[PDB]
């Protein structure tokens, strides 16, 4: 499905754009220009997998979830995804909502971790979407 | 309820159409009284308001029964979720129903985020 | 409270989409200074949608039926100009495509909104301090 | 016949002050007070066209009506109005619904084309 | 449900829109543009009540409603509005008739309408928002 | 249509009942207008108090009802009560009554008034 | 029928009425008080002819009088009085409506010939009447 | 409004018949024929008036009256005539319908209070008019 094709190409096109605008890391926590570009391809990849889930809720007859968080759990509920891949996107979609609404409480500790051990996450839901 | 010919006055009579939906009481069991047949329709350009409206008594005419014809392009977020919700698709390729899909629920899902607040506040 | 605060970022994301974008130079071929600019852009249309929306609340406005429904919901009640509500409900609609689908997003727009208005932003921080 | 009448002098009642209201438009678009008038004053000729229409199709034994547009096609079936007259009293049924932003565009246009219709029925009506 | 939501809010703009131009009634009695709006906001009033009746008496599959009063009454058998209330809301149907009875006489309804059951569209969507 | 319901309403809720009249459409079911009930009484009905009981009435018929009082009505609408009505209750020496004095009054008010309708019907 | 009855008594007592307040006839085109008087009891009698017409045109179903005249009218078309009396009759009427409404445009001897020769009309119309 | 002032002189002089008619009041309630030509002059005031308010309402356009009271209804809608007086004047049509259908159901007693205390709500119906 073309919906799919394109939301899985920005999923890796963004990702990509993380991790090479996150390079080594040392210009990260001081630097707000990278920060913001990280910050929002990460809502950008958070967004396109809402979307793939809202689309497979629909498409399933799952019901229709009015907040993203419960579209992830509409598909763990019905095994189109585990669990485990359930709780971490739901935990992005809650990072990036005070990433993007509300920095001056983000920890930015977590980002940086999110960026080098959980973006795993949207791989693995790539690849079983697929 | 004749679908065919709420396809046929609609094909005839909007421009570049490609989607239509009946929603509301008529879909899901149809509820007689004098309840309006809930007809919503999205093309390539939003329509005039005022042919909208002349469409829509058009084609009350042609159902002997009051319509309303909702212009997909310029609803609001409710009430596009609420077609894709509980809509029934009459026409239009089903990648055109996804994308409109995909798009009325996202923005109805931000939407939620950021009225959420003034709901519990008139619903308590 | 909420207000106060959301003025301060609004104000706070403004200055960082002007330094970043500076002289246009070559904001169209770097995309992570674009992507400073659209997501403060973005930050500052959506604090306004939740100064809106607290007036909305507190007022009992209505309850909007879309992003857009925040800002005409101030102008029926006359807290803002409808010439305003008219150009910040377009900055909600390219908040809609930045969001929902980036590519489509005209950068010529994103510069335009750089350069022109936001003027608007800062005219309804001014209008809804005043009051 | 006093329902038929009543019913035009209500018609005639109900335009003029729809006239009256509407004035020249400038302030129609801002006072909702001036908008609800209108709009239950085309309601209540639009009813009343209604019974005159249907109290025409009983005594005349045109047929029985299933609905408020079948009223106007008994008439036009038998040629007691013109069918594009009897089409446009049908496009005014809807505003039965028109009540329950931007269909105020749909009110100033009917105010400003469709009012002749009720007029243009009334007539006919009064001509026999 | 946002069906319920918004004719919930439809009937406390209505209410408020009666109360403001209704007033203190002295000049209410003579201004025929003020009586067709609080007969007409009345009307939506009861308009709106009837669709949340229609609308629960779906979801929770309590039958098919064979009347507008009807669908209160089904409302009443299952207690989820007492049966004075219902009886109230059932009087209110009768109100779209009060604008088509080319007869003052009944104003003197719309009035005692305005100053007795007013509270009874109140009654009904505070029992509603308990959900 | 239930006529005993009707009956058995109004003679519960009105003093000194004298006459009731079923007129219009439903004298004549038809569609989904109002069922029209004219009661004539010793004294004239509260008008609130006649809306409420129109309220009762339609509520037990599961139909909008008009209740009409007679001896507050027009002669217009008397002379069709007159004309076209059912008596549903009362004597007959009060239906003859009720005519004689309605049909007298409309035909001295249409002479006054003839002029005033010539006009208006063109 | 009751009403038959009563009315029948009313034209009775107002035609002795405009008997006893005519007299011999020598004061009557002189004074407006036995005129006013004259007038008010031949109206009195046209209403209760009239009354009887609309009654009886309800009891048998025989029309809607489209007035008091055209009661007298459906009367006469369904043989229950004479095409004459009918006539005189509606005349009565007509000269009720001047003597009433346009006193100034009456004529006092229409009036005196009425009073003289035109009080059997409603003598006549009760005996038809009764004799149902 | 050639009409109108021909009926505002029947008025007039009716007014008068009645004033003097009455006299002192002492022998109205056993002369029989004083009662008549009091109450005939009675009518005709209001029935006067009924037609000055229909020439006004056919004028005008301001409806078409459903009975006899309605016709003064009208007028008061309109502000032409004062609310106490539309009022005062509807009362004498009731009068007037008790007097020519069922004449012996009139109150001799409310017949006087008329005369004595409210003749003049013609006489405030005629200037008022008359001042257009």
């Amino acid at each position: 499905n073309d919906i799919i094709i394109n939301k899985i190409a920005t999923i890796k096109r963004c990702i990509k754009r993380i991790q090479q605008v996150y390079g080594d890391g040392s210009q990260f926590k001081q630097d707000f220009t990278l920060q913001d570009s990280v910050i929002l391809n990460l809502q950008r990849c958070c967004e396109a997998c809402i979307d793939i889930a809202n689309h497979i809720n629909r498409q399933q007859q799952l019901g229709i979830p009015q907040s993203s968080r419960d579209s992830f759990t509409l598909l763990a509920q019905n095994n189109l995804i585990t669990q485990p891949l359930s709780d971490n996107l739901k935990k992005m979609v809650g990072l990036r909502n005070i990433a993007v609404h509300d920095y001056q409480e983000l920890n930015l500790d977590i980002v940086v971790h999110v960026v080098q051990h959980h973006l795993e996450d949207f791989e693995q839901f790539i690849d079983v979407i697929k | 309820l004749n679908e065919n010919k709420i396809i046929k006055l609609l094909r005839d009579n909007i421009p570049k159409l490609q989607l239509i939906y009946l929603f509301g009481s008529y879909s899901q069991g149809t509820q007689h009284r004098n309840s309006e047949i809930e007809i919503a329709v999205l093309a390539a350009d939003t329509l005039d308001n005022i042919a909208r409206w002349e469409l829509a008594q058009k084609l009350a005419s042609a159902l002997d029964s009051d319509v309303d014809l909702v212009d997909l392009r310029s609803a609001s977020t409710v009430l596009c979720q609420q077609v894709v919700t509980q809509g029934k698709q009459l026409w239009g390729t089903q990648q055109d129903d996804e994308l409109f899909a995909v798009k009325t629920i996202s923005m109805y899902q931000h939407l939620q985020a950021e009225r959420q607040a003034i709901i519990d506040d008139v619903m308590a």
